[PDB]
């Protein structure tokens, strides 16, 4: 038992790698996406403001027209602890990415909204002037 | 000193332990990020494309008072 | 015989008698049968009708499915058989006796004299055949009997007939 | 050996990182679940207008 | 509320009027009208789960939106078109796809464009079993997308790319992917890390070169010791270098085996590692 | 409504709901539709290597989820499960599984009892698991004074 644990749970620190090295994995498939989904809401975010603004005009139309065991375990560690860093790399880079996208949804579900109103008023007078 | 033997291994375990969950976690993540991200493709999609309907309306619009 | 499908036994009292449990619109309790799964498989078992049983199959237990190698949903040829009463009677037969579970196994002492009293009080009448495996219940506990050889009343014989003088070690 | 009983809590810290980057994420999902049902819903009225402004387009132009 | 009615009635009014019916405006509002009952058909072909009805009707409201001059709301069919065939028994996938992919390609939609590019060049790979096209399409696609400053997508195109090629023979053509694809991600620490398996995978790739193009290769690669991450990359690189420039078939397949319990491998490793196992067998009965 | 995500290309939310499927349907006796729905949600997810990852505990359930079968489906299921040792995520799934079968498959209860006490420290089991293995232990004492 003695060996079967300073062995088992070495092998446990070996191990401790390729669970926190997944873990980059998983983080970048995030981290990618992350990134790549928030230049895309920035051309997402354009749309919001594009028809913001073609609404004014739209609506101003409709108003115009409408009227050596354990120094290798000690090592381990180290590996570990050199990877925690990198857990914190992500954690950043998903932390930053997700504080400045959250707040990026508040504008976008302001606008949206804003522009929703303005088309049920104008599809209201419009809808009649209809054929 | 089998005293320090025995209590290194239960400290190795109590970290041994922690240390599994901690990847069960990302498991779920890589599981959730993703079933986000498809969550997105179409947002894009119903985006960039709704600019092309207020886009053809705004423009009809003006070309009806001219 | 007349092709018939194996099938699973009714109630647990009849898994534990190792009788064929059969209809009582085909054959009657008492009589011995030879079933048949291939040109060189030839095993006996004993029958006992029940109402739940369709006619046209035989229900066997977990335990003889495992040995005859039956299985559930196949066919097989049923011929009645009859035993000599002048060779095949059993008066001294050798069991190889065991704990059939594995999940309830104790070091407690069993009565021997009270096993083979009980053995030839519910397994009177019946066939045996050397090898054959089956379940034993002794004071509410499962065992797993296996015939390890068989003497009539000394002549060993390969399947025999057990009878109310018959001695069981 | 120390380094066993220690590091042991330089994982503890980040399992509770994770605790968090877990939530972040989901707390966006639904920020974007909602948004979803918002802005899909958005243009879907934003179809109406198109065919709106399409007929008053065959009218007065 | 028939699909088959609806289809018939589509079909009455999708033609270019003729005589008295035209007069002198046109039909561009019944060939909207037709796309409109067509659209609503295959909607009921889809909660049938007739699939093959609901994509081929899309096909039918979508081809007829062309014929209206909306190319946009047209294409954006297609893929409706071609989500149903995907799911589906018939073909046709592929076909709605190329025809969605030239008008988001002619339009100025470039970026969707790759989305469903990539879509293409995975269904031709995970069905139609056409590598060489599937290769074709993974390249054309990063192209779009490393221009809309998606490196992200870009990459994770080129690796598809490359790791397809080293499985089809291409081993050369895959180290160069690796190494483009390698010098484009230095430029962002969030690939650091990552940036390992690649001078892995390329060092791993022979094209049966003489020289020493890996152990260049692995040099060119950046590790110490106190290094963990590094630990599954180079390190083992070098251990295999030096099992096929000793012909010792017996070293390589060890210390693949040794490997195979800090780092599991996946398929495509293992293909690959056998590929060199027998470069070497093929060396030493030589 | 699994159907209908499986139609708009969404793997995930379409095995999300499977799984809720075949989760709540072992726990109505349905334990062969059950390893039936996990075979399904199995295959679908191997074709992408970013779901190989959660692609085991599939493997576990199914192998668990028994309509009191003689044969050795679970034996097969475990079987069938590529694994490899020094590997770690698939040692939360057969290597309890295999153990759990012997001490089925021999009839034996105190070790499935107790490897189940076991695995219940590397990996806590919940509410499901919890429930159906107790059936199992039961399936045993069942088939005891059978």
């Amino acid at each position: 038992r003695a060996d079967q644990l300073a062995d088992e749970s070495l092998e446990s620190t070996r191990r401790m790698l390729q669970l926190v090295e997944e873990s980059k994995d998983a983080g970048i498939r995030t981290l990618v996406m992350l990134d790549e989904q928030g230049e895309q809401l920035d051309r997402v975010e354009e749309g919001m403001n594009h028809i913001n603004q073609d609404m004014k005009e739209a609506e101003k139309n409709l108003k115009d027209l409408g009227k050596a065991r354990e120094n290798e375990m000690d090592e381990n560690l180290e590996q570990v602890s050199g990877i925690i860093g990198n857990l914190r790399h992500m954690a950043l880079d998903m932390g930053n990415e997700i504080d400045t996208q959250n707040r990026q949804i508040d504008r976008i579900m302001e606008k949206a909204d804003s522009n929703k109103t303005r088309i049920d008023e104008a599809n209201q007078r419009a809808t009649k002037m209809l054929g | 000193a089998l005293s320090e033997i025995e209590t290194r291994h239960s400290e190795i375990i109590k970290l041994e332990n922690s240390i599994r969950e901690l990847h069960d976690m990302f498991m779920d993540m890589a599981m959730l990020v993703e079933s986000q991200g498809e969550m997105i493709d179409r947002i894009e999609y119903n985006v960039e494309h709704a600019v092309d309907y207020v886009e053809r309306a705004v423009s009809d619009t003006k070309k009806a008072v001219k | 015989g007349r092709s018939m499908q194996a099938a699973r036994c009714p109630t647990d009292e009849l898994s534990l008698s190792n009788c064929a449990v059969v209809s009582e619109k085909d054959y009657q309790s008492g009589q011995h049968v030879i079933v048949r799964t291939s040109p060189n498989h030839k095993y006996i078992f004993t029958l006992r009708t029940h109402p739940s049983v369709v006619p046209g199959s035989v229900a066997f237990s977990l335990p003889q499915r495992k040995w005859a190698g039956l299985s559930i949903g196949q066919e097989i040829e049923v011929a009645l058989y009859s035993f000599d009463k002048a060779k095949q009677c059993i008066g001294t037969m050798t069991i190889e006796i065991d704990f059939l579970q594995k999940k309830n196994i104790d070091s407690n002492p069993y009565d021997t004299d009270k096993m083979a009293a009980e053995f030839i009080q519910q397994f009177n009448n019946q066939a045996f055949s050397v090898g054959q495996q089956l379940v034993f219940s002794f004071n509410d506990k499962l065992f797993g009997l296996l015939v390890k050889d068989i003497e009539a009343m000394r002549q060993k014989i390969e399947v025999g007939l057990v009878v109310g003088n018959s001695q069981v070690a | 050996n120390r380094r066993l009983q220690q590091t042991q809590a330089q994982v503890d810290e980040v399992v509770d990182i994770m605790r968090v980057n877990v939530d972040k994420v989901l707390e966006r999902d639904q920020k974007l679940s909602e948004l979803d049902d918002r802005a899909d819903a958005l243009q879907a009225g934003a179809s109406q207008f198109e065919t709106s402004a399409a007929k008053l387009k065959r009218k007065y132009w | 509320a028939e699909a088959m009615a609806l289809l018939a009635e589509a079909e009455r009014k999708v033609k270019n009027s003729q005589s008295f019916f035209s007069g002198l405006f046109g039909g561009s509002s019944k060939i909207e009208e037709a796309c409109e009952i067509y659209a609503r058909a295959a909607n009921m072909f889809k909660m049938a789960k007739n699939w093959s009805a609901a994509g081929n009707a899309f096909c039918q409201a979508a081809q007829l939106h062309l014929q209206l001059q909306s190319k946009h709301d047209a294409a954006t069919c297609f893929v409706d078109a071609g989500n149903a065939f995907k799911k589906a028994d018939p073909q046709e996938a592929i076909n709605c796809l190329m025809r969605a992919i030239e008008i988001y390609t002619d339009m100025g939609r470039f970026t969707i464009a790759a989305k469903h590019h990539i879509s293409i060049a995975e269904i031709y790979e995970t069905e139609l079993v056409d590598v060489e096209k599937a290769i074709a399409h993974y390249e054309q696609s990063a192209d779009y997308y490393k221009g809309e400053e998606s490196n992200s997508s870009a990459n994770k195109c080129l690796l598809k790319v490359a790791g397809y090629a080293a499985q089809l023979e291409q081993y050369q053509k895959a180290i160069d992917i690796y190494e483009q694809v390698g010098t484009s991600a230095m430029d962002s620490p969030l690939l650091k890390y990552s940036a390992k398996d690649y001078f892995f995978k390329a060092a791993l790739c022979h094209f049966c070169i003489d020289m020493l193009n890996a152990k260049l290769a692995v040099q060119k690669y950046e590790e110490l010791f106190p290094a963990f991450s590094d630990s599954r990359e180079c390190k083992l690189m070098k251990k295999l270098l030096e099992a096929h420039e000793e012909q010792n078939v017996d070293s390589y397949t060890e210390s693949v085996k040794e490997y195979d319990s800090i780092s599991r491998l996946d398929q495509w490793l293992t293909t690959m590692l056998l590929r060199i196992k027998k470069t070497i067998q093929g060396d030493e009965e030589d």
